[PDB]
Parts: C-alpha cells; sequence; structure tokens
DNA sequence: GATCAAGCTCAAGTACTTAAGCCTGGTCTATACTAGTACTGCC
C-alpha cells in the first residue's frame, strides 16, 4: 500500500486538494486557490497504519557509527563489506515496545552498512 | 553517568551496589546511592504537610 | 611518558593543586563580578538609546564610555579616600566604586547651529565591589599586605559589603534560553508544546517565551498552534508563516519539512494547513495576527503594524530583530515545528527539564548586569521628564542636576541589601532570597556559601521531580551536600572542580564557521538541510555543513590549543539529529577532564614533572589547559562524552568495555562539595549521612576568620583550640581546613556506659573540659548610633542620672562613662546596660533609650569601638565576650553525621580506662551505629587510632583502594592493638574489666553553635502584646510558648477540661467585660462610680460582666468592625 | 482595635486601619461637599466609586481584578478579613491557639 | 400533523479556598516633584 503523498500545484504551489468529475467519475486533485487539475494517479487519499508497522532500519543513519558512547562488538561483522567491528544500540523510539531489539551498524567508512539480528 | 555506554541495562549502570559499607562504594555506586537518599529524603520532607 | 598506576594517585593530586592554587575555590564569582565590570554595564550603556528631546533646539544626550575607579569613601568634607573592606565592616558603609561616564549633548537647532558638548567622567552612580575582584583594594595584593591590611589571607572574597554587611550572591537557576525545548503536558489541551524562551545575545533580558503546541486528540487531525508574546490567543503556524512573506504552501512545507520523502511528516503536518487555507496573502496574515494581539485594532492598518513589529521584534529575538531576517525567522519557526512534529511521531525524546544541560546559573554578573539594565533605564527616564519640563519652558537644562545618581546607588544597595532582585517598588515582581548575608560561623561555611546554587521551584511545590538528584549533577554539584528542611534538592552546592561560565561572544565562532564550507541559511536551498547537518551557535541555527565530523574534529583541535575557540565554549555534536550545538552562553556549569587520545592520556610524566616544579617554572593549569591535555566538559556535552573513570579503566582487560574512551575523570572524590570534602570515608557511610554532615560542618565552631580579632560580627564562636583531623581527606589541603580547623580529635569510646547517652547523646570526659576541651568563645556585637533626625529630639550617648532622664530602668548605669559607653574588660549581665543614650523630649526634657545586653547573656565586654557613620554621626560598637564551656546540652556531632547532646560529664577518675591511663574523652552509644550504617565512623577511630600511634595524618580520601580496613587493621595490630580497635577496658568505678572489650579510639569530633544556654527558655507572667494581651514571641522578648491547635486537640482527647481553660483563657489573656442582657453587646461600664449603661438600649441595669479572652473580645469588635453584631446572649 | 504604636523612635505610628479610615473620611467629606453644594455630579459619582472601593478594601483587600490597597514601601493593607482569614489570625492564632 | 417556541437538563468553563507544628537567630524599611521657607549675598 504505502503511504499518500501531498500534490502540490504548479502554478501556486498550493497544496491540490482531492475531487471527483461528477460527469466522468474520476479522481482528480484540484487546487483549492486557482482553477487547476490534475488526475489522480494512486486513487488513494488517506492510510493510517494503527498497527504502525515501521521498519526502523530506515530511521538509523550510518553518521551514529561515529558515536564514541555506543558499544561495539567484534561477534557480528557487516555482510556488505566482511569489516568485523560494528556498533549496536537499542530502537529507544517511543512508539516501539519491543525496543530491546538490536540494530547493528558497521564501523567501516564509507560503508554505513545497517541491519539487525 | 557518562562513564556507561548507551542502552546498558546492567547492574552497575543501572545502580546495583554490589560492595558493601565496610568495604566501600565504587564513585557510581555512591552517586545512585546519594540518589536514592535523596529519594528518602524528599519523602520525609514532603508526606508531613499533607 | 605515561604515568604509572602506582604514580597515578600522586600525579592526579598534584594536578588538582595546581587547579586550585590556580582558580581557587571562588572563581566562578569573582569572574562572574569582572565580567560585568568590564563588559555588561558598557554594553548596556551603549544599548540604551539616545534620548532625543526638542521643544527647533534639540538634544540627543548620547553616552560613549565607562570609567569605574577603585573604591573610594567622601567624609563631609569631601576629600575623596581609598576605603578599605575592613572600615566598611567597621564603619557600616559600603563598599562601592563611583561610575563615571562620558556625555555628549548634540544641540540642533535651524541655521546650520550645531554644536556637540562632551561632559568627561559624569558621575552617573555608584557600584558596589565585589572583594578581592579586579577593582578590588585586596586586588594582587600579597599574604603580607593583606596581614598589614587587617585582612586574612585565607578570606576567598567573591562578597559584597553594603551598609558593612557582608552580602553574597546566591546563584540562580534558570531554563536555558534561545533553545528549543518540546516538553508534554499529560492533563492539557495541548499533546506536545515545544517553547523557546528567546532572548537578544547580549541584551533585551526579558525572555520572551513562544510557544508551538499541537492540539491534542480529541476533530479531523491534529492543529499546530502558537502562542506568540503580546498575544493572548493562539494563532495556527500557518498564517505566521504567511505574515513573515512566505505565502506559497509549498515555500511554507519547504521551511518546516525538509524531506518531502517522508509522507508520515506530510501527514502530521496537513490537519493544520487544511485548518489554515482561507488566509493566502502576507497583508491578510498580518491583519489576522493583529486582530488576535492584546491591543486591540483600532484600525486595521495600525493592527497591522503592531503585527508586523510584533514579529520583527517580539518573535524570537535571538534570531534577529532587524528588518529583511523573515526567513531566519521562518527558518528558525520551521525547525521548531519539525521538531515538535519529531516528538510527536515519536522519532525523538521529550526533552528533561531537571537536565541541566538545560539550565543556566545566573551569577552574579548577569544579575547585578539586569538591575544595572533596568536602572540606568529609569535614570535615563527621570533625565527625560526633567530635561522635557526644562525645555518647556524654553530654556536649557543641565545634565549634572538632571543624572540622580541617588537611581544607581540606592537601587544596587537596596537590591544587594534586601534581596528583592528589582525595583524597589516592585517588591512583588522582584524574586527574594538573593544576595544573602555571607555567613561566617566557621571557614567551611563561608566557602559553601560562596558556592551555593539555588532552583527558583517555590518551596511550596510539592513536586519530587525538581527536587530529585538528577543524574546530571554528576562532577557539577554536591549529590550530599542540600539542606533537609522544606529546600531539599532545591538548594544546591557546587563541586570543588566545578566552573560556572562566564560568557563569551560568539562572533569569531561564526566568523570560523564561515570561513570553513558552512553555508549560511539565507544562501541554502531547504532541499540542501535534508541531508545536511545542522549547526546551531548559542542557540541561533547558523547554517548547515557536509562533514560534521571533520568540523567538529577542527573546532574541537582549535579549543584545545586555546585557539579562536576559548575553553568555556561547549560544542556537543548530535549525531542521531545530525546537527552540532555550540555555545557560548553563561552560566553553564561545567568542569575540567583528562582527554584521552587512543586509549592513553594525554596527561604525561613531563607534566606532572612541571606541575611539581610549579613554583619555578611558573608552569601552572593555565599552560596546562593550553598544553590540550585538560578539556572543559559541560553537563550538556557529558551527554557525548565517554569518560573513563580511571586510567586503570583504560588498560585492556579479557573482556573490553569501552575500548574508545575520550575523557578521564581527574579523581572521582571531586563529585563532592566543600562541605562534603572533609567527610573522611564518605563512601562508607549511608548518603542521608553524609548530608547531614554536610549541613552540620556548617554549624561546628572552629575560627572563622583569620582577623576574627578585628572583625566585629553580631554572632561569632571561636573554638579555643581547634585541631586538624588526624583522619584527612586529599581535599581539605584545598579547603584550607588544616589552617583553619573547626573540631578536636576526641578519644572516642563506642560503648554503653551508664546509659547516659542512649537515644543518640553522649558521655564527655569533665577532666578534659577542665583542660580545654572543645571550651570556645561566644562574640555579640552590639551597634548602636547617636541620630540628630530633628531639633525637636536629639539622641547622645551620655551617662543617664535619675533626676534627668525619664524612662531609666531598675539596671544600675554605674558601669557606663561619662561617655556613655562602657569599657572593655567590664563583666556584664543580663539587663545591663552597655550604651547610654539619651534622646531630648519635647524625669524631665529627656528620655533614655539606652542600649541593654539581651537578656541571659552574662558576658564580659571585649572591646568597644567608636567612629562616624556614612552620616558622620557617632557610632559605636561593643563586643561582649563569654566564654562558653561545653556541658550537658552541647551539641557535639562527628563528620558522619552521628550528631548528639552531652548526655552526662564524668570526671577522669569515673570514666573507663584502658589497660593504660586512658580513658575515653567521649563516650558514644553503640546503638546509634547499626541504624544510621556510619561505618565511616568506626574506620575513622581505626585509622585515626593507626595516625596517633604512627605519626602521620590517615588519608581518608573517599575512593581510594589503597586503604582499606584489612591494611589498617594490620598497621593497628603492628603497635600492640587488637587489630580490630577492640580494646580491654576497665569500669572506673569499681576498677573491674568490661566482659565486652570496647571499641576506642580518636576519632574528630566537632562542637555545634546550638548550646543549651541560648536555647533555654522560662516565662511566669512576663510582658504582652499591645494587640491582643497575650505572652510576646520569643525568647528575646521572654514570650512564652505557643499552645497551638494540636496541642487543644491533645488535651481534648485527655479530656482535661479545666487544664484547656486554664491554658487558653487564663494563663494568655483572663479578661472580662460588661454586656447588656437584652441586646447582649458590650456595654459601657464604669466600676468607679458604679455606672454600667448600654447606650443602645438605653438600660443601665440589666448589665452582666463576663470572663472571655482578650482575644475574643478582640475578636468580637474585629466583627462589629464589618457590621457583624454578634450578641452575647448569656441566658 | 487598631492602637498606633511608637516606631522605634518616637513618633506615634497609626494602625493600617486606621490609615485606611482616614482614606474614608477624606473621600467621604470631599463627597459631602460635593454634594452639599453643586458639584455637576461626575464627581459625586467618581468619588462614590472610590468610596466604594475604599470600603470593599478595608473588610477585605484580596479583591479579584481590582487592586490591592497599597502602604509605605508598596505593601498590601492587612484587611479585618486577613486579620482572622487563617493560620496566623485571631481564630486559629489567637483563640484556638495562643502564647501562655 | 408539522413546525416553532418555551422550558428543562447536561456539560463545559471560570473563579475561589486550602495547603504540618512549634522553636532559634539575622537584616531592612518609598521616591520624586514639588512648592514654599529663609538665608544671604548684591545692590
Ligand atoms: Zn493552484
Ligand atoms: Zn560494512
Ligand atoms: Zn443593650
Amino acid at each position: 500500500p504505502g503511504f499518500v503523498g501531498i500534490r502540490f500545484c504548479q502554478e501556486c504551489n498550493n497544496m491540490l486538494y482531492p475531487k471527483e468529475d461528477k460527469e466522468n467519475r474520476i479522481l482528480l486533485y484540484a487546487c483549492r486557490n486557482c482553477d487547476y487539475q490534475q488526475e489522480a494517479d494512486n486513487s488513494c487519499i488517506y492510510v493510517n497504519k494503527i498497527t504502525h508497522e515501521v521498519d526502523e532500519l530506515t530511521q538509523i543513519i550510518a553518521d551514529v557509527s561515529q558515536d564514541p558512547t555506543l558499544p561495539r562488538t567484534e561477534d557480528h561483522p557487516c555482510q556488505k563489506c566482511g569489516h568485523k567491528e560494528a556498533v549496536f544500540f537499542q530502537s529507544h523510539s517511543a512508539r516501539a515496545e519491543d525496543a530491546m531489539r538490536l540494530y547493528y551498524v558497521c564501523t567501516a567508512p564509507h560503508c554505513g552498512h545497517r541491519w539487525t539480528e | 553517568l557518562p562513564h556507561f555506554i548507551k542502552d546498558d541495562y546492567g547492574p552497575e549502570s543501572r545502580g546495583f551496589v554490589e560492595n558493601s559499607y565496610l568495604a566501600g562504594l565504587t564513585p557510581t555506586e555512591f552517586f545512585f546511592h546519594a540518589m536514592g537518599g535523596r529519594e528518602g529524603l524528599i519523602d520525609t520532607a514532603v508526606k508531613t504537610a499533607e | 611518558d605515561e604515568i604509572t598506576p602506582d604514580l597515578w594517585q600522586e600525579a592526579c593530586w598534584i594536578v588538582i593543586s595546581s587547579y586550585f592554587d590556580e582558580k581557587g575555590l571562588v572563581r566562578q564569582q569573582l569572574d562572574s563580578f569582572d565580567e560585568f565590570i568590564q563588559m555588561s554595564v558598557q554594553r548596556i550603556v551603549e544599548d540604551a538609546p539616545p534620548i532625543d528631546l526638542q521643544a527647533p533646539p534639540r538634544y540627543l544626550l548620547k553616552f560613549e564610555q565607562i570609567y569605574l575607579s577603585k573604591p573610594t569613601h567622601w567624609e563631609r568634607d569631601g576629600a575623596p579616600s581609598p576605603m578599605m573592606p575592613n572600615e566598611a565592616r567597621l564603619r557600616n558603609l559600603t563598599y562601592s566604586a563611583p561610575l563615571y561616564v562620558d556625555i555628549t549633548k548634540t544641540v540642533i537647532k535651524e541655521g546650520e547651529e550645531q554644536l556637540q558638548t562632551q561632559h568627561q567622567k559624569t558621575f552617573i552612580g555608584k557600584i558596589p565591589i565585589m572583594l578581592r575582584s579586579t577593582y578590588c583594594l585586596l586586588n594582587g595584593l600579597t599574604d603580607r599586605d593583606l596581614c598589614e591590611l587587617n585582612e586574612c589571607p585565607l578570606d576567598p572574597g567573591g562578597y559584597f559589603i553594603i551598609n558593612g554587611s557582608e552580602k553574597v550572591l546566591i546563584a540562580q537557576e534558570k531554563m536555558a534560553t534561545n533553545t528549543v525545548y518540546v516538553f508534554a503536558k499529560k492533563d492539557s489541551k495541548y499533546a506536545y508544546t515545544g517553547e523557546c524562551r528567546s532572548c537578544l545575545e547580549n541584551s533585551s533580558r526579558p525572555t520572551s517565551t513562544i510557544w508551538v503546541s499541537m492540539l491534542a486528540r480529541g476533530a479531523i487531525g491534529q492543529r499546530i498552534v502558537a502562542t506568540l508574546p503580546y498575544i493572548k490567543q493562539e494563532v495556527p503556524i500557518i498564517i505566521v508563516f504567511r505574515a513573515l512573506g512566505f505565502v506559497s504552501d509549498r515555500d511554507i512545507l519547504e521551511h518546516i519539512i525538509y524531506d518531502f520523502e517522508d509522507p508520515e511528516m506530510m501527514e502530521m503536518v496537513k490537519p493544520s494547513l487544511d485548518e489554515a487555507f482561507v488566509i493566502q496573502e502576507q497583508n491578510v496574515a498580518l491583519n489576522f495576527i493583529g486582530s488576535r494581539g492584546a491591543k486591540p485594532g483600532v484600525t486595521k492598518e495600525k493592527r497591522i503594524k503592531y503585527a508586523k513589529e510584533v514579529l520583527q521584534k517580539e518573535m524570537l529575538p535571538h534570531v534577529g530583530v532587524s528588518d529583511f531576517c523573515e526567513t531566519k525567522k521562518a527558518y528558525f519557526l520551521g525547525y521548531m515545528v519539525h521538531r515538535l512534529l519529531l516528538a510527536a511521531l515519536g522519532r525523538r525524546e521529550l526533552d528533561d527539564r531537571d537536565h541541566y544541560g538545560n539550565k543556566r546559573l545566573d551569577l552574579a554578573g548577569p544579575l547585578l548586569a539586569f538591575l544595572f539594565r533596568g536602572m540606568f533605564k529609569n535614570l535615563l527616564k527621570e533625565v527625560r521628564i526633567y530635561a522635557q519640563k526644562f525645555i518647556d519652558r524654553g530654556k536649557d537644562f543641565n545634565l549634572e542636576l538632571a543624572i540622580k545618581t541617588r537611581i544607581i546607588s540606592d537601587g544596587l544597595k537596596y537590591s544587594l541589601a534586601t534581596g528583592n532582585w528589582g525595583d524597589q517598588k516592585k517588591a512583588h515582581q522582584a524574586r527574594a532570597g538573593v544576595s544573602q548575608v555571607l555567613n561566617r560561623l566557621t571557614f567551611a561555611s563561608t566557602l559553601s556559601h560562596l558556592r551555593r546554587l539555588n532552583s527558583p521551584i517555590g518551596r511550596d511545590g510539592k513536586l519530587a521531580k525538581p527536587r530529585q538528584l538528577h543524574n546530571t549533577l554528576w562532577g557539577m554539584v554536591c549529590p550530599a551536600e542540600t539542606p533537609e528542611g522544606h529546600a531539599v534538592g532545591l538548594v544546591k552546592n557546587l563541586a570543588l572542580m566545578a566552573y560556572i561560565s562566564v560568557g563569551s561572544q560568539p562572533s569569531p565562532i561564526l566568523e570560523f564557521l564561515e570561513e570553513w564550507s558552512m553555508e549560511n541559511l539565507e544562501e541554502i536551498s531547504p532541499a540542501a538541510i535534508a541531508d545536511a547537518t545542522k549547526i546551531f551557535v548559542n542557540g541561533c541555527w547558523v547554517g548547515i555543513h557536509k562533514d560534521p565530523e571533520q568540523l567538529m574534529n577542527t573546532l574541537r583541535k582549535l579549543r584545545r590549543q586555546m585557539d579562536i575557540i576559548v575553553s568555556e565554549v561547549s560544542m556537543i555534536r548530535d549525531i542521531r539529529e545530525r546537527e552540532i550545538r555550540i555555545y557560548t552562553d553563561a552560566g553553564r556549569i561545567c568542569r575540567p577532564l583528562l582527554i584521552v587520545e587512543k586509549q592513553k592520556l594525554l596527561l604525561k610524566k613531563r607534566h606532572i614533572d612541571q606541575l611539581k616544579e610549579r613554583e619555578y617554572n611558573n608552569y601552572s593549569w593555565q599552560d596546562l589547559v593550553a598544553s590540550g591535555v585538560v578539556e572543559y566538559i559541560d553537563t550538556l556535552e557529558e551527554e557525548t562524552v565517554m569518560l573513563a573513570m580511571t586510567p586503570d579503566d583504560l588498560q585492556e582487560k579479557e573482556v573490553a568495555y569501552c575500548s574508545t574512551y575520550t575523557h578521564c575523570e581527574i579523581h572521582p572524590s571531586m563529585i563532592l562539595g566543600v562541605c562534603a570534602s572533609i567527610i573522611p570515608f564518605p563512601d562508607h557511610n549511608q548518603s542521608p549521612r553524609n548530608t547531614y554532615q554536610s549541613a552540620m560542618g556548617k554549624q561546628a565552631m572552629g575560627v572563622y576568620i583569620t582577623n576574627f580579632h578585628v572583625r566585629m560580627d553580631t554572632l561569632a564562636h571561636v573554638l579555643y583550640y581547634p585541631q586538624k583531623p588526624l583522619v584527612t581527606t586529599r581535599s581539605m589541603e584545598y579547603l584550607r581546613f588544616r589552617e583553619l580547623p573547626a573540631g578536636i580529635n576526641s578519644i572516642v569510646a563506642i560503648a554503653s556506659y551508664t546509659g547516659y547517652n542512649q537515644e543518640d547523646s553522649v558521655i564527655m570526659n569533665r577532666s578534659a573540659v577542665d583542660r580545654g576541651f572543645f571550651r570556645s568563645v561566644f562574640y555579640r556585637s552590639y551597634k548602636e548610633q547617636e541620630s540628630k533626625k530633628g531639633f525637636d529630639q536629639e539622641e547622645v550617648f551620655e551617662k543617664p542620672t535619675r533626676e534627668t532622664c525619664q524612662g531609666m530602668r531598675h539596671a544600675i548605669y554605674d558601669k557606663l562613662d561619662d561617655d556613655g559607653l562602657i569599657a572593655p574588660g567590664v563583666r556584664v549581665s543580663g539587663d545591663d546596660v552597655i550604651i547610654g543614650k539619651t534622646v531630648t523630649l519635647p524625669r524631665y526634657t529627656k528620655r533614655d533609650c539606652s542600649t541593654f545586653l539581651r537578656t541571659s547573656e552574662t558576658g564580659i565586654v571585649d572591646q568597644v569601638m567608636v567612629t562616624l557613620n556614612q552620616e558622620g554621626y557617632k557610632f559605636c560598637k561593643i563586643r561582649v565576650r563569654s566564654v562558653r564551656i561545653p556541658q550537658i546540652g552541647d551539641k557535639f556531632a562527628s563528620r558522619h553525621g552521628q550528631k548528639g547532646t552531652c548526655g552526662i560529664q564524668y570526671r577522669q577518675e569515673d570514666m573507663p580506662f584502658t589497660c593504660e591511663g586512658i580513658t575515653p574523652d567521649i563516650i558514644i552509644n553503640p546503638h546509634a551505629i547499626p541504624s544510621r550504617m556510619t561505618i565511616g565512623h568506626l574506620i575513622e577511630c581505626l585509622q585515626g587510632k593507626v595516625s596517633a600511634n604512627k605519626g602521620e595524618i590517615g588519608d581518608a580520601t573517599p575512593f581510594n583502594d589503597a586503604v582499606n580496613v584489612q591494611k589498617i587493621s594490620n598497621l593497628l595490630s603492628d603497635y600492640g592493638y587488637h587489630l580490630r580497635g577492640n580494646e580491654v577496658l576497665y569500669n572506673g568505678f569499681t576498677g573491674r574489666k568490661i566482659t565486652s572489650q570496647i571499641f576506642i579510639g580518636p576519632t574528630y569530633y566537632q562542637r555545634l553553635k546550638h548550646m543549651v544556654d541560648d536555647k533555654i527558655h522560662s516565662r511566669a507572667r512576663g510582658p504582652i502584646q499591645i494587640l491582643n494581651r497575650q505572652p510576646m514571641e520569643g525568647r528575646s522578648r521572654d514570650g512564652g510558648l505557643r499552645f497551638g491547635e494540636m496541642e487543644r486537640d491533645c488535651q481534648i482527647a485527655h479530656g482535661a477540661a479545666q487544664f484547656l481553660r486554664e491554658r487558653l483563657f487564663e494563663a494568655s489573656d483572663p479578661y472580662q467585660v460588661h454586656v447588656c442582657n437584652l441586646c447582649g453587646i458590650m456595654a459601657i461600664a464604669n466600676t468607679r462610680t458604679h455606672t454600667y449603661e448600654c447606650r443602645g438600649c438605653r438600660n443601665k441595669t440589666q448589665i452582666s460582666l463576663v470572663r472571655m479572652p482578650y482575644a475574643c473580645k478582640l475578636l468580637f469588635q474585629e466583627l462589629m468592625s464589618m457590621s457583624i453584631a454578634p450578641r452575647m446572649m448569656s441566658v | 482595635v487598631r492602637p498606633a504604636v511608637v516606631m522605634q523612635g518616637s513618633a506615634r505610628n497609626q494602625d493600617d486601619l486606621t490609615h485606611k479610615l482616614a482614606d474614608i473620611v477624606k473621600i467621604n467629606n470631599q463627597l459631602r461637599r460635593n454634594e452639599q453644594n453643586g458639584a455637576a455630579a461626575h464627581v459625586i459619582a467618581e468619588d462614590v466609586k472610590l468610596l466604594q472601593f475604599h470600603v470593599a478594601t478595608m473588610v477585605d483587600n484580596e479583591l479579584p481584578g481590582l487592586p490591592r490597597a497599597m502602604q509605605k514601601s508598596g505593601r498590601p493593607l492587612k484587611s479585618l478579613k486577613q486579620r482572622l482569614k487563617g493560620k496566623e489570625g485571631r481564630v486559629r492564632g489567637n483563640l484556638m491557639g495562643k502564647r501562655v
């Protein structure tokens, strides 16, 4: 499914609101300021992920490997480059109760590989 | 404390004083014990009014 | 090259000694006042606007420079003379220096008639000077010069003298400014609130607080609003952005959300957009703001202008108040909304209000600067009104007569005298508690007071969160030193190596950042903010960067090289959020730490060598910091710092814990404060005990200062024979406790003897007391002056006489001299007269207003001093001396919270004794040890027995693995004693051995100012108050004890009604009134002429006597004053 | 109920109630003359408003919205209500519990 | 029989009262503008 992104007008750069062509019964994104219209391409106008199926690997960034306060381990090498050393940390993010899962990052420079056991 | 690492839930990091008074408390243990003492002092100085 | 573990214990303490030999103990106070005098005052003078006044001719009155001379005093003859602090303490003067400002008045009328007039060094006011500061006369003087000047070389300074009273400014805590803090209140209409107390870098002290909240989910979505200053109604963020000139919604999102690839962010910001879309122009948005503004929008034009200037001046002033900065304000408000969204989506943690990295300490510098700003504003106001009402008459005006120097002078004097921090009239907007009287009871008390902190949370608050010892107080504040009353956790004390930053200008840092690859905030495109790292300077978002790793490495190298970045500057690189917060603000509590590069310390052995020969090679702590071996780390950077407790942690272990340390502790005992550093083996006691000791060390007698014979203090306790503790911590050498000790090493025996020490009590040796054990002297100073307030009545010192004076008490006045002052060496008892003062009246023509001794004092006159006060009237100070021998009831306390009163005093013949003739000076009850867990007390007694038998000073440094109980026991077994300190004792009454071998040894005890002679009180029909005929309040007034409500309730439970009546009626305020039997109102009775009548009822026969308390009669009269008719119906 | 005690010197200091009654009598006399002689009634109005504020602040100073009756140093007066409001008052401070 | 008006009930918002006891010391106490009030040189 995936979320639904905002579409902006090309004249005033304002947000396009969803609307239907009553005669043709087709979804359009029309501007609430000027008279611009666009033919929708997703057909979905709203998506709310209540279960919050978020992959924290996307929130993690390679720069976290430069943190000296994080623990390092040699037992989990990096699969993308083979580097042995890697930092590991918890999610520590709200809305994630099962935060005891460990997320690893490769300490090698220019690799920044992220993964999870 | 800054002496520990992030996401450290070990007894020492979380304030488990493994030393006895006679043995002496390591500085971190001392600080955590001071925290607990603070808690007791506040409770004693607060309950009175109510 | 590397310091080996065996040499580390000496090297770290060498470094610590160099630190305290260079900085000192009150360095934060001295540096704050210095920075205030060099920078704050001059900046406030430049920051004041030139007052343009015109009838045509006009005048600008621009100030340009300041000059602060040394402290001086002008007598009535007017000759400027140098005033010493001792002279101020004696004459009750104010140790202040005059402030001379250069003024330029330009006259511009017409016809090219322009001319400048310069008034050099115009006396604008007096500023009180902090003792030992740069401008103090005691600056740079040697210890011998101070001794010649009758000053104590150990006196740290850091305090003012107002009317001869030593005042010390307590550092006030406040939430950091110019930083965004996203909190979440559980019970409120808002889920998350991102606030920002904004303030100009170095001006406009009022911190315009701006809130950006999110409406609670409970409506289509969650709306974002902003509580702007000077507006009493919340406003959606979109209107604010459009009012700033960003009308396109795409531009708004580009300023708020930096990553359009975050559909969660778009979905979270959508409700506010959909809620505020009808407005699409800047003028409409500004009109909306002006319509919501506190000021009424009489006209849309004014309304719009009102807003425009609010959004330009009040909203986020730290970002900029000039014009064309709407882009900067928009970016900052966007970042604020971004922070609110990150908190709402949970990707970021809420900010902790107790994190001291988020707090700032307002020291004397910023406090005096705030007062000076407000008072200089009031001065320019008075000068404006004066010049206006003179030019209105069409004539020139003299600025010398316009400048009311009394404003600044009396203002600073009043604030530092009373503590009400603010205008003299604004006694409610001002916060009290600042500028307390310096405690001079002992040197430790003085130091702690000069290193005291204050949290303005309010003692009435019952929330424990601000009182809790937060983790961030490590190394910055003493975990033990805190009051145990209603201010637990609120009043704190700095740690030994803690230094509060003074402040610095960020201009050089900004220039360095621009010189590197940073891009300014207006030059970049919002597309570049996604991956780039944000860079803040003092909370102002300046720009972005691409390689923050090497940027931080460079900034750190510069700070470690004392380059453009000074050591007090903080540099925290948040990695998860991709930001680099740089701080130069003042009040940032920080401490020094040893840099660790690989897993090895930069403090090599050559450094210890140079610090050992510190007196020859002039290699000091400053050179050690400049060598890049030490670094000042603040609480906010400790989050990003990985400390190594000791060099042992840097070694390779069987399992590597960190292996990536970046800093190291100089010594863990530095986490303790001043009154806690004196505790031996504090790591062997329960923390409450260490807190009680930190609170009593300030109450212990000793030698509060060397020139105590010169100081005429109101209350002073001096111990006859102070001794340095046999069991000493390595921090006392820096507290100078060895030079001004506050106790005596006592041969204490922990035993049950005659049960006269039970329930936390002690038995003293009468023979030791007879030999001067804990004997002390109490000095009390009485001050008085002759005021010539008016020709009707004048006061004068003169021996009163019965035939001329009227109000002469029955005490004899023969002890006085004809001058009216008693002479030294004279024996004086309670109610005796010491200053014979008479005031002329309008038994005739003069009333006695002499100064008597406080009741039940019984001292001897130590000395008498006579001088002239500021007004040139005669002023006398009489210091009376009373020798206090320790007796039953006096409080004594060890250094472990083991406090107690002397239960009884047994003679040396009656006290127990060892096989040798050693009786214990004190006997304490063993029951005081188990519950309190003061194992440090027993270890102190053991190390003390070993020190006394070995001829050395035991090292009781808190965290020292080189000294344990087994080593101490072995050393004690080497001198022919039981290894555990026990010893066979013999009953002093019978000589029989005691079945249980008692524990005995030297322990350092202290005598506390709480004697029984100063607390014993009694009353039997003494004086009473005036409003209600009830006993007075206090021993000084011979007052009675209060029979409170709880006592009334207890006697009710006992059912003793006669007793309750005696206590509440017959023993307090028995009274009689006459009431009318008809209306029950108090009638008019005249027992002399036996006539009783009620004017209301016109009757004079139906009157009745009623026995009621006077307070009851007064209550009924107070009700009749409120038109209530309480009718006492006796039938 | 309002004893005029002498301060540290000899000048007789008046009680807070005395000062408030003095203000009340000042505005009362002013209004009485302004009604005895035609004063346009505008001043009469304003006078009655000020008299009401004085009478109110005499028995109760903690008026919500209205300014607190001030005295020397800017301190609020101790109204009759504050004299027996709670702790340290007449009822709890001098009748239920008192010095003995 | 349907619609409108009046009355009753419920929910939300605003304002007012209380925050342990008793006990010991200390310090500090309105400017600010003003008119009159006397002095005192100046003539
Ligand atoms: Zn459009
Ligand atoms: Zn890798
Ligand atoms: Zn009657």
